[PDB]
Order: structure tokens, then C-alpha cells, then sequence
């Protein structure tokens, strides 16, 4: 039972400094450097520092000069990483590994923490407006009829968004979010047989727990 | 700083085919270099260490080797939950540094993009704003293209877009993009059209609506 367990989810202003930790249990603490790793949304892998606890011996990739500050207590089995004049590049999951002190080829990053995601931002907490995305009225294709919801203007991640209380999930994408100012945007489609809709009613779940937000919209046909 | 230029950083295949995946070294590295795979969740696990021995616990299918600066993860026989993203590490000298990755993707049949078009709501209209929202649902190959039209003029301002990730049940791609306007500016015009390009049809899918049309 070699684990390395990071320290939850933030959420900080830009300019802040945010202390992330990895905590190690299940081997000699002492007798492996502990390695971060910063990962962008959708980017790359990147290298940023290393601890050796306890010594004074740190290193760093040169980038994360005056941004990356490590430390480590040997007695609670944990090591740090402060991130100090946060930025919005900054937002990134950060994963700690471990590489052994010595002479032994499988024990070089051989175990990962499942990583600590920062979000920064100026934004404060806000509700989704929640709108109902109902056909133009067109061919209807022949077959299939395709509804959504437009889930607009929320702050911070995540929101929940189901059809028919997770019922019908059968025809569904739910899209990634996307930062509209400093808000968050997403939708949801759902496709359905026509013989089902307008016939009856088609409702999305949003919740955004976070602004204890909770919301159903029926789909109404627009007829105009 | 030691560079690992990693390659292809795409690559379609079907199940059961060989791949490998190499990582070209600017300077020696020895054997310290390893492979990670990382999971769509972001889970990453090591795979291969020292070049070319096997993690406890990971299927044989995976191997490792080396040739000259080159060094290569193989697949001997792809099975379905190795169609993720995959990172060379080297760890000869400090700073340690990545290869740019590689993802992976199911190879299928191609498909059309079913493309559907959606007229502002009116709580929204009430609030200021109009979005327009195109949905562009399971296409395969993953390029393609969206274009808005107003009033038969091309808008590009205003414009997001968002796609999901390969799906695990039928390996589409499905993509929404969203037209977002002042009430005002969108009530100054009349006809508006989400414009798919892609390779299984030689002309564009459009999708319009007509604001004046009720």
C-alpha cells in the first residue's frame, strides 16, 4: 500500500498563493524525492520541481522561477508546493510522484496521486440561467428530433444536466463548458424518436450545487 | 534542457492492431526513459520503466525498446480501453522533461454530422441576449468544420465552440457551437444558418431558421 494522496480542488484570485500538498503513506518517506507535475487543460505533461524530504535539496524547472516554492514535514509524511502571484495560466491540474534516492530502475515515478485540479479566477458564485432549446419549427428531419438545453452564465464548475430525471440518457451529449466572459457556458441535446415529441412532454435537470441552484425545463414546442 | 520530441502526436487504429509510438531524444538519455498512460479521468499510470521493462500488473501487449536516439512504445494488439493518451518521461538528467503526447483513437466509418439549428429562447430574448446554438452530433472523422451565416454573410465574432471527446459506445464525435448576440443585433436580422463541412459529403450540411418566420 504505496499511496500518495494530494490535497482537494481550489479555487483562488488571481495574485493569490495556494499551498497544495501530497502526502505519502506506505514506504520510507525520507528515501524518495517527491516530484510535481503541472498538466493545462488540454495540453501536455509538464515537469516543475522536486523535494527531497527532509533536506534542503530542491530542484526546479527554470520556468517556475519566483512561482514554485517546496517544502516537506517529515513528520506528517507531507510535501508542498506553493504557487504564489497566481495567474489564469496557472489553472491546471498538478500531480505529485515519487522518484527513490538510489540504484533501482522501478522506482523512478513509479506511483501517481490522481491529481489536484486549481481554478483561478476573479468570478464570483453564480447561478446558470437555464433556456430551453425547442425546433424552429423545420422538417423535423423524418425520423429523429433533436432538443437541448443551453445552460448560460454559471460560476464556478460543475453543473449536473439530466433529461427526464436520468430516465432518457440514451440520446444525449452534454458538451465540455467554455468560458464566455469569466463565465461558464455549456449545453446539452438530446435526440428522441418524433413519434415522442411534442406528443409529450421533454424536460432537462440542471443543478449547480455550488449556488445550491436547482432547475427543470420542459421543452415546449414553439409553434411561432 | 534535454528535448523529447514525441510522434505522431495523432494516430487512428482499429482493435487488434499493432501501433508504436516514439520519443526522439535530443541528447543520450541511457535507458531512463519511461512511458505513462493516462486515462480520460486523468488517472496517469506508469507503464514501461527503464526503456523497456514491464510494471506489475501491466498487460503484455505493452513493450518498450530503443534504437539509437529513438525510443518506442509498442502495442502489439490494441484492445478498446488502450485508446487514450500516452507520454514518454526522461529521467537521465534534471529538469526532467515530457514528450508532447499521443492520443489515440478508435478507427470506424465514417459519418455525416447530424446538424440541428436553434432559434433563441424568449426568457433569453427578455434578458438581453440571443444564442443561437448549432448542434453537429456523432461525425466521424474528428476535422471539421463550422460556419455561421447571417442574412448570407459570413459572422465570425460572437462565436464558441465546444466538442466532446471520442464516444466509448459508438467512437462519433459530437461538437455545439454557439452564436451568442445583443437581443438588439440579433432582431436587426432575418436568416441564420450553422454551415458543416466534412469529408463524407462533398458539399456543406447547412441548417437555417428564418426570425421573421413566426
Amino acid at each position: 500500500q504505496v499511496q500518495l494522496q494530494q490535497s482537494g480542488a481550489e479555487l483562488m484570485k488571481p495574485g493569490a498563493s495556494v499551498k497544495l500538498s501530497c502526502k505519502a503513506a506506505g514506504y520510507t518517506f525520507t528515501a524518495y524525492w517527491i516530484e510535481w507535475i503541472r498538466q493545462r487543460p488540454g495540453h501536455g505533461l509538464e515537469w516543475i520541481g522536486e523535494i527531497l524530504p527532509g533536506s534542503s535539496s530542491t530542484n526546479c524547472n527554470e520556468m517556475f522561477k519566483g512561482k514554485a516554492t517546496f517544502t516537506a514535514d517529515t513528520s506528517s509524511n507531507s510535501a508542498y508546493m506553493q504557487l504564489s502571484s497566481l495567474t489564469t495560466e496557472d489553472s491546471a491540474i498538478y500531480y505529485c510522484t515519487r522518484d527513490f534516492s538510489g540504484d533501482r530502475s522501478n522506482l523512478y515515478f513509479d506511483v501517481w496521486g490522481t491529481g489536484t485540479t486549481v481554478t483561478v479566477s476573479s468570478a464570483k458564485t453564480t447561478p446558470p440561467s437555464v433556456y430551453p432549446l425547442a425546433p424552429g419549427s423545420a422538417a423535423q428531419t423524418n425520423s429523429m428530433v433533436t432538443l437541448g438545453c443551453l445552460v448560460k452564465g454559471y460560476f464556478p464548475e460543475p453543473v449536473t444536466v439530466t433529461w427526464n430525471s436520468g430516465s432518457l440518457s440514451s440520446g444525449v451529449h452534454t458538451f465540455p463548458a467554455v468560458l464566455q466572459s469569466d463565465l461558464y457556458t455549456l449545453s446539452s441535446s438530446v435526440t428522441v424518436p418524433s413519434s415522442t415529441w411534442p406528443s409529450e412532454t421533454v424536460t432537462c435537470n440542471v443543478a449547480h450545487p455550488a449556488s445550491s441552484t436547482k432547475v427543470d425545463k420542459k421543452i415546449v414546442p414553439r409553434d411561432c | 534542457d534535454i528535448q523529447m520530441t514525441q510522434s505522431p502526436s495523432s494516430l487512428s487504429a482499429s482493435l487488434g492492431e499493432r501501433v508504436s509510438l516514439t520519443c526522439r531524444a535530443s541528447q543520450d538519455i541511457g535507458s531512463s526513459l519511461n512511458w505513462l498512460q493516462q486515462e480520460p479521468d486523468g488517472t496517469i499510470k506508469r507503464l514501461i520503466y527503464a526503456t523497456s521493462s514491464l510494471d506489475s500488473g501491466v498487460p503484455k501487449r505493452f513493450s518498450g525498446s530503443r534504437s539509437g536516439s529513438d525510443y518506442s512504445l509498442t502495442i502489439s494488439r490494441l484492445e478498446s480501453e488502450d485508446f487514450v493518451d500516452y507520454y514518454c518521461l526522461q529521467y537521465a538528467t534534471s529538469p526532467y522533461t515530457f514528450g508532447g503526447g499521443t492520443k489515440l483513437e478508435i478507427k470506424r466509418a465514417d459519418a455525416a454530422p447530424t446538424v440541428s439549428i436553434f432559434p433563441p429562447s424568449s426568457e433569453q430574448l427578455t434578458s438581453g441576449g440571443a444564442s443561437v446554438v448549432c448542434f453537429l452530433n456523432n461525425f466521424y472523422p474528428k476535422d471539421i468544420n463550422v460556419k455561421w451565416k447571417i442574412d448570407g454573410s459570413e459572422r465570425q465574432n460572437g462565436v464558441l465552440n465546444s466538442w466532446t471527446d471520442q464516444d466509448s459506445k459508438d467512437s462519433t464525435y459530437s461538437m455545439s457551437s454557439t452564436l451568442t448576440l445583443t437581443k438588439d443585433e440579433y432582431e436587426r436580422h432575418n436568416s441564420y444558418t450553422c454551415e458543416a463541412t466534412h469529408k463524407t459529403s462533398t458539399s456543406p450540411i447547412v441548417k437555417s431558421f428564418n426570425r421573421n418566420e413566426c
